[PDB]
RNA sequence: CAAAGUCUUUGGGUUCUGGGGGGAGUAUGGUCGCAAGGCUAAAUUAAAGGAAUUGACGGAAGGGCACCACCAGGAGUGGAGCCUGCGGCACGCGCGCUACACUGACGGAGCCAGCGAGUCUAACCUUGGCCGAGAGGUCUUGGUAAUCUUGUGAAACUCCGUCGUGCUGGGGAUAGAGCAUUGUAAUUAUUGCUCUUCAACGAGGAAUUCCUAGUAAGCGCAAGUCAUCAGCUUGCGUUGAUUACGUCCCUGCCCUUUGUACACACCGCCCGUCGCUAGUACC
């Protein structure tokens, strides 16, 4: 008589020898499955208006002229998109944002102003202790400095071995 | 190439799974429900009485869970288990026949718990890589070089087999023992819903009841 | 389904087997059912009727 | 971003993971902890204040957080929900377990009491509510529905009687005596409500 | 046993198939 | 294009040529072409290189994580009888069901769920009436269904009463006799009902399972929706708790031992073995 399904498999020894055989295979190779992580100019045919002289004066004379203009309309633009976008999305009446050489003042001083600029930085970013220059010295990050001529064999030992681990990481 | 569904998540995100057991358990199957918490990594096990599959289905949604892991038994032995990922994604019911528990063996000792490598033999259908894609994502990323425990997941002759196995390595052969369940294991259908749905599109389905039923394989 | 196979025993040699209908439904028979000696659980692929009768090929 | 005023600097630009609004923010009184809440996500994020990074996403509302906020004696922060339930969470040492109070209207007002035992919320029934911490029930409510005063705007088409603009309070903060709460939102009215005798005291427009 | 031996033959008895009628078509 | 013309298919004289391209594959006794040689002979493993790569092992100290750990409990299973699976071939093992009673049983009475299914070419879910101690019978009816069954008047549960600690009225195995139902067919009892029979079992050794809130446990009900299921499985709801949420002390697992990141603050050299390479001198 004929059988409607595929009968359940049988597990003999001869499967499982068939089996963590291919395992052994696959884990000294190294090859296996696993979920990795998702990590974090054409020249112009166009006769150029500019004279000989003109482009050498030019050369003799921000990312571009012509760019930046392009970034400068693009975002008095966005604004503009944003007000009449933002009023329909807001439930409250905002008024515009912007409406669009001498010396130019900050109608609004940012930081403390009175204070120095020097007193902003922090003392650690000013002064970072490192490696001495001589190869006669080595230098800790805490400040303990070490000559390599006043270093016993096993702290020679020990220094050495302590950057290992740090290079090595 | 990953499926639709895991392609958002796929290597950024770890899983939250849950292994939930199906209604009053006996006292086998609710041991057999830790082997599979213990299997996965980020695991957890919530004893299901009085829930109802809607209420616990939209009671991990929004608490936001990759998947769910439900299993069913006859007499104490396991015999049905399903994955089902949880943003409108796709479940798997198994079936699954030859279970050896754990706890039947000896006081060898604990599992190992730490990120495992994987094993896929002998997936060469479309289908099969649907099994593939569903089945990888219930492991955290990005496994260590020399981490020591590998799952396995053989499938010869149309049961996927799998097997979890620690390794260490000789002078000259890896040698292997074996640790954690023995399945045999077995698709049957394939929902583009979660389990709760019951009416989604049934993108695979075991024909049993068919001339060529037993002819082809991952059919 | 009853009357086909005379005891349990009987059964367990022929379980497995690809059952069919006259309807044209294809099965199998699976366990043998105990308290009646004869009888055994068969899964379809579709609800059987009462008034339909099983034939199971063979040689 | 938080920002020094000794140097006036940004320490760290603390950011999400998939780039969402923030509406509100709580502070871990021990400056380790910086929570912010959303109108997108309705996840509450957090940073720690050394590393940058998101510690976790407390999830588990429906609907946006409006508020949030961290009692200084027992270091609980309370989210704030548009799901009408009021979530107090725990998020200290080795428990992680969220405590839930049901809300008649969306509370858009959680106001922490300096005790740290009691939150003083506003709902959009108008209500304010003072509930327990250490319980999940409530002392008492008091009722600011009559006494706010409402604005009929130029283009409106409703009496200033029977609109539902401004009869909430978007704000409250409790005396650091303990004993008042000051309110005010969309309206035109400010309020001074006594917290055990339950009755304001002035109204300001 | 009946069930690995009726299953096995008709698997021959298929796989012999689609070669002796291939090697009508193409001949 | 002044011919490349000669008012809709054409005839002034004459010479010559073609009977169809371009890229490709092929068989072929159809026809011409076309060759060499006939003595002449190498020999599971190093050095090294390639690829691969912070050289490898161990200790100490610090820290993380867990019902494979500590710590605290409920309900049990194993002791009994049966049910079932696994072994074995009289028995060993696994999942289970039953009761040992007074927080009960028995008799009235009070009376409350949820998920569900249901009849066509036929016999489905079935109210109601009538008959029967009952099981059932029967005459009718509603329903292809939020429409009729059905408010599925389910069970524990509640009250009032009887029993009174006696293997008792607890328990219902084993069995005798009769009446029903399904079915072509009930013997080795299909099942149900009725009377009698009234066993073990007085809380279960060593072992050991499941479980943190509408859950555990008690309790009944609906469905078997291409596998697994039938005194079972998948579910459902009613009654409704004790106990735990700490700590790395133990048993395991894991991580770190440059602070590198940017303030302020605190800290402020991890250790040993063997290789590795370089020089100096020795044999």
């Amino acid at each position: 008589f004929d059988r409607t399904a595929k009968p359940v498999p049988v597990i003999t020894s001869e499967v499982t020898e068939s089996l963590e055989d291919m395992i052994r295979r696959r884990i000294q190779d190294s090859n296996f499955d696993d979920l990795q992580r998702r990590t974090l100019f054409e020249l112009s045919d166009v006769k150029s208006s500019k004279s000989l002289a003109e482009i050498y004066e030019d050369d003799y004379t921000a990312l571009s002229e012509e760019l930046q203009k392009a970034h400068s309309e693009i975002s008095e633009l966005y604004a503009n998109l944003v007000y009449k976008l933002d009023v329909l999305s807001s439930v409250h009446f905002v008024p515009k944002p912007a409406s669009t050489e001498t010396p130019t003042i900050s109608m609004e001083d940012a930081q403390p102003l009175y204070m120095s600029n020097a007193s902003s930085l922090a003392p650690q970013e000013i002064y970072n202790v490192g490696k001495a220059e001589k190869d006669g010295e080595i230098r800790l990050k805490n400040g303990v400095a070490m000559s390599k001529e006043e270093l016993t064999r096993e702290d020679k030992n020990r220094l050495r071995r302590a950057l290992k681990r740090k290079r090595s990481k | 190439q990953v499926d639709d569904e895991y392609a958002a998540t796929s290597g950024i995100m770890d899983p939250r799974i849950i292994v939930t057991t199906s209604r009053d358990p006996s006292t086998r199957l609710s041991q057999f429900a830790k082997e599979i918490k213990l299997l996965f990594p980020n695991a957890v096990r919530l004893n299901r009485g009085n829930y109802v599959m809607p209420n616990l289905v939209d009671a991990c949604k929004k608490s936001g869970t990759t998947d769910l892991v439900v299993l069913h038994e006859h007499r104490g032995v396991p015999t049905s288990l399903t994955i089902s990922h949880f943003p409108h994604g796709p479940t798997a019911q198994f079936s699954l026949h030859n279970v050896v528990m754990r706890h039947d063996i000896i006081n060898a000792g604990n599992q190992s718990e730490v990120n495992p490598h994987l094993i896929f033999d002998n997936f060469t259908t479309a289908l099969g890589k649907r099994v593939v894609c569903i089945l990888k994502h219930l492991f955290n990323a990005g496994p260590k070089k020399d981490s020591e425990r590998v799952i396995t997941f053989a499938n010869r002759g149309d049961f996927i087999s799998v097997r979890q196995h620690v390794y260490v390595r000789t002078r000259e052969g890896v040698e292997i023992a074996e640790v954690g369940p023995r399945f045999e294991m077995r698709l049957f259908e394939l929902r583009l819903g979660t389990l709760e749905n019951k009416d989604a599109d049934v993108e695979w389905q075991l024909r049993r009841f068919i001339r060529t039923a037993n002819k082809k394989d991952y059919l | 389904i009853k009357d086909m196979f005379s005891s349990a025993m009987e059964v367990a040699r022929f379980e497995g087997a690809q059952i069919k209908t006259v309807s044209g439904i294809r099965g199998e028979i699976k366990r043998a059912l105990s308290k009646p000696e004869g009888h055994y659980r068969a899964a379809f692929e579709d609800k059987i009727l009462m008034s339909d009768i099983v034939i199971l090929r063979s040689w | 971003r938080a920002w020094d005023l000794i140097r006036y600097r940004n320490f760290r630009t603390f950011t999400g993971t998939e780039r969402i609004q923030f509406n509100c923010l709580a502070v871990d009184p021990s400056g380790e902890v910086v929570c912010a809440g959303s109108l997108d996500n309705f996840d509450i994020h957090v940073w720690s204040v050394q590393t940058g990074q998101l510690l976790d996403a407390l999830s588990g509302h429906e609907g946006p957080v409006s508020c949030l906020s961290f009692s200084q004696e027992n270091s609980v922060l309370a989210s704030a929900s548009w799901d009408k339930t009021i979530r107090i969470w725990s998020i200290f040492g080795r428990s992680q377990q969220v405590e839930p109070i049901e809300v008649y209207s969306d509370v858009l007002a959680l106001s922490m009491r300096p005790d740290g035992k009691e939150v003083a919320v506003s709902t959009l029934k108008g209500q304010i509510s003072i509930f327990n911490i250490e319980d999940a029930k409530q002392v008492g409510n008091i009722d600011c529905r009559k006494d706010i005063i409402s604005g009929r705007f130029n283009q409106d088409r409703f009496t200033a009687k029977n609109s539902e603009r401004s009869k909430f309070f978007t704000t409250i903060h409790y005396s650091f005596d303990g004993m008042a709460i000051v309110a005010g939102g969309n309206n035109n009215s400010i309020c001074l409500y006594d917290v055990p005798n339950e009755v304001l005291l002035k109204r300001f427009i | 046993f009946e069930a690995r031996q009726r299953i096995e033959e008709k698997n021959k008895e298929s796989s012999d198939y689609h070669a002796k009628m291939a090697h009508i078509v193409n001949t």
